[PDB]
């Protein structure tokens, strides 16, 4: 049906603005909707921003205080939010979603883009592999991992396999600290599978433009 | 403004038993032309919200038959019928009547299951970190219920507690387990200083820990 996705820079410096595009598939933007911008802080907490609706005509929230701008480009199905003066407050994740303007019905939101309000610098991860002391690989299953170390800012994406290894797998929330963030994830499969089968951890960064595709090798001889 | 509160905080339930999930508003949810704006939605782990029911009493587009909203005026009910192991995560409550508009500060359903022992992994730092000078050692806890444990660090037989960081997933629908990681970072000449690393994790399974070490420079 229809379909949202939001893009747009993930890092802005306090005092500056973010701007934001959803680009809306599957469905006009000038028929039956509110679009809405709606973003979310720790905590399960839920601001609605404002929204445009189908005919162009807009509404925000008081709390946004004449820093709210929401706006769309019909010939490119899309709108936008621009959000200006913003402190570290205005960390949140962003979702654009549209629910009809007649009754509320069919909420469809995007994914969501996290937008990190921040004076430090964007640094690429280390990614290291973690492979298994020798006396914990004579069981049934074994376990390997990845440690995504000293990035910022968030997110990354970790796949093990290119994603063909799904099952098993344990991806952890970062933690912040210094304004750098470490991510660790584990895999678990059946320990005769391993090394025959080998196992690669796929670590994207695109705030800076960085890939690793790093191949845990055991300890002991390779 | 319209005051979205939902209740209880937290709900634990196993699957086969029903849910409910209460959500008072402020101010009457109802309008001029006899709709009420009130909305319940479900934030899956890692995903965005999602609809459910939508004018207060209706099964919103494509959602499973089991979800039943109920109630009018400033008192509402979300009820499933017979809880599922995908259904965890955080139910909300919005309303459209008033702007601005609001939501509720969220209800997160657990689900409840047998308990389950964690499965420990120590790991040393890689050689290519030792390369940079510094030197994380990670312990995981993984598929265990419930979800508190407790994790202890020893060097060399000596409980270690600065520069230890924690993270915790979120429950999986895949088994209604929980996983927790811990990672010692310590500089490199400390780690090549010392010689034997534990993590210890304590958990509601046992009286006894889970202990699993290594020695540095030993396979």
């Amino acid at each position: 049906r229809v379909q949202l996705q939001q893009s747009g820079p993930g890092l802005v410096k306090p005092s500056q603005s973010l701007s934001l595009t959803c680009t809306v598939t599957g469905y006009s933007i000038t028929s039956d909707f509110a679009w809405n911008w709606i973003r979310q802080f720790p905590g399960n907490k839920l601001e609605w921003m404002g929204y445009i609706n189908y005919s162009g005509f807009t509404s925000h929230n008081p709390s946004l205080k004449s820093r709210i701008s929401i706006t769309r480009d019909t010939s490119k199905n899309q709108f936008f939010l621009q959000l200006n003066s913003v402190t570290t407050e205005d960390t949140a994740t962003y979702y654009c979603a549209g629910l009809l303007w007649y009754d509320g019905g069919a909420g469809s939101w995007g994914q969501g883009t996290l937008v990190t309000v921040s004076a430090a610098k964007t640094t690429a991860p280390s990614v290291y592999p973690l492979a298994p002391v020798c006396g914990d690989t004579t069981g049934s299953s074994v376990t390997l991992g990845c440690l995504v170390k000293g990035y910022f800012p968030e997110p990354v994406t970790l796949t093990w396999n290119s994603g063909s290894l799904s099952s098993g797998v344990h991806t952890f929330p970062a933690v912040l600290q210094s304004d750098l963030y470490t991510l660790s994830s584990s895999v678990t499969v059946t320990s005769s599978t391993w090394p025959s089968q080998s196992i690669t951890c796929n670590v994207a960064h695109p705030a800076s433009s960085t890939k690793v595709d790093k191949k845990i090798e055991p300890r002991g001889p390779t | 403004d319209v005051v979205m509160t939902q209740s209880p905080k937290t709900i634990s339930v196993t699957i086969g038993q029903p849910a409910s999930i209460s959500c008072k508003s402020s101010q009457r949810l109802l309008n001029s032309n006899g709709k009420t704006f009130l909305n319940w939605l479900l934030q899956r782990p890692g995903q965005s919200p999602k609809r459910l029911i939508y004018l207060g009493t209706k099964l919103d587009s494509g959602v499973p038959d089991r979800f039943t909203g109920s109630g009018s005026g400033t008192d509402f009910t979300l009820k499933i019928s017979r809880v599922e192991a995908e259904d965890l995560g955080v139910y909300y409550c919005w309303q459209g009547t008033h702007f601005p508009y609001t939501f509720g500060g969220g209800t997160k359903l657990e689900i409840k299951r047998a308990d389950a022992a964690p499965t420990v992994s120590i790991f040393p730092p890689s050689s290519e970190q030792l390369t940079s000078g510094g030197a994380s050692v990670v312990c995981f806890l993984n598929n265990f219920y419930p979800k508190d444990i407790n994790v202890k660090w020893k060097i060399d037989g000596s409980e270690r507690q600065n520069g230890v960081l924690n993270s915790w997933t979120d429950q999986d629908s895949k088994d209604s387990t929980y996983s927790m990681s811990s990672t010692l970072t310590l500089t490199k000449d400390e780690y090549e200083r010392h010689n034997s690393y534990t993590c210890e994790a304590t958990h509601k399974t046992s009286t006894s820990p889970i202990v699993k070490s290594f020695n540095r420079n030993e396979c």
